[PDB]
């Protein structure tokens, strides 16, 4: 059975500007089979309101996910994405970096 | 619009 | 121009917790504009784009018993593929189907697509003529010949070259600007010193639609392919995507450096730099 190791990026959908309204994104793909795990973190702490876009792949039969939730990003606060799969031996987890 | 559904595989 | 229309398919058993899960997602082009969801409260057909939503009753409910119809049909398919791959009747297999076509500019059919994987490889596809089929295995013979009985490439004809064209085309006519114009992308070069030797260039392209896009980074107008860091292309979750490419460059060269983006949605290529 194939196995394929999701890939991950997390990024806002508009460039960041402190205090003001945005979307934190956790795009998923690449990965097989297609029951994954997905959480957004503000710091450290589970996001509890988290939508994602419906099940769907790509030419390559991998699937992909996009994870996502209203945020007002600040100077302190941190932001990651975890993410547990069959292929990880353990959660992966990828910070928000503003700038990527 | 979607297609009809196939006979099973 | 151009378009396509794909619809993909995915179910995924769980023996012992009851039928596969179904699901479908429609797509024209790279906008997804349909779903439906065999786990919802109340499984129906969803419109994902807001020129769908204009479609009767009638179309709704036609393709909601499509859909259940098809888990069924998938749930039947998932019990023949684990017997002909003797395999555990206790373990998650999955089933993936892709099908639509693609279109010219006049709207007739350039090519059709109706294909299936099981667990993540290639199973059995409809090849280019529409009328027979490339089977993987031996395994995917039996569909094969199962389909051959059934005149099932018949029917998968039928729907690319009718039904799969005209709708496409009303789609088009529907969506208007959102499917026939391309976005072109917001573009700017970002800098992040590094150390007192070295700092990032980055180019950003944000909001553009399709998601096609080339971003590349020239030093002294030659192409900097083995010294750029480029993120795959992403969606921002507003139906449009973004992309970024980046060089470390020595600090005070970066006059040497430009960006050029190639989208369909840009009057001409354009070049960017710091600034
Ligand atoms: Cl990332
Ligand atoms: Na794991």
């Amino acid at each position: 059975m194939i196995q394929r190791t999701p890939k991950i990026q997390v990024y806002s959908r508009h460039p960041a500007e402190n205090g003001k309204s945005n979307f934190l994104n956790c795009y998923v793909s690449g990965f097989h089979p297609s029951d994954i795990e997905v959480d957004l973190l503000k710091n450290g702490e589970r996001i509890e309101k988290v939508e994602h876009s419906d099940l769907s792949f790509s030419k390559d039969w991998s699937f992909y996910l996009l994870y996502y939730t209203e945020f007002t990003p600040t100077e302190k606060d941190e932001y990651a994405c975890r993410v547990n799969h069959v292929t990880l031996s353990q959660p992966k987890i990828v910070k928000w970096d503003r700038d990527m | 619009e979607p297609r009809s559904p196939s006979h099973s595989m | 121009g151009s378009h396509s229309m794909r619809y993909f398919y995915t179910s995924v058993s769980r023996p012992g917790r009851g039928e596969p899960r179904f699901i479908s997602v429609g797509y024209v082009d790279d906008t997804q504009f349909v779903r439906f969801d065999s786990d919802a409260a109340s499984p129906r057909e969803e419109p994902r784009a807001p020129w769908i939503e204009q479609e009767g009753p009638e179309y709704w409910d036609r393709n909601t018993q499509i859909y259940k119809a098809q888990a069924q049909t998938d749930r039947e398919s998932l019990r023949n593929l684990r017997g002909y791959y003797n395999q555990s009747e206790a373990g998650s297999h999955t089933l993936q189907s892709m099908y639509g076509c693609d279109v010219g500019p006049d709207g007739r059919l350039l090519r059709g697509h109706d294909q299936y994987a099981y667990d993540g490889k290639d199973y059995i596809a409809l090849n280019e003529d529409l009328r027979s089929w490339t089977a993987a295995d031996t395994a995917a013979q039996i569909t094969q010949r199962k389909w051959e009985a059934a005149r099932e490439a018949e029917q998968r004809r039928a729907y690319l070259e009718g039904e799969c064209v005209e709708w496409l085309r009303r789609y088009l006519e529907n969506g208007k600007d959102k499917l026939e114009r391309a976005d072109p992308p917001k573009t700017h070069v970002t800098h992040h010193p590094i150390s007192d030797h070295e700092a990032t260039l980055r180019c950003w392209a944000l909001g553009f639609y399709p998601a096609e896009i080339t971003l590349t980074w020239q030093r002294d107008g030659e192409d900097q392919t083995q010294d750029t860091e480029l993120v795959e292309t992403r969606p921002a979750g507003d139906r449009t995507f973004q992309k970024w490419a980046a060089v470390v460059v020595p600090s005070g060269e970066e006059q040497r450096y430009t960006c050029h983006v190639q989208h369909e949605g840009l009057p001409k290529p354009l070049t960017l730099r710091w600034e």
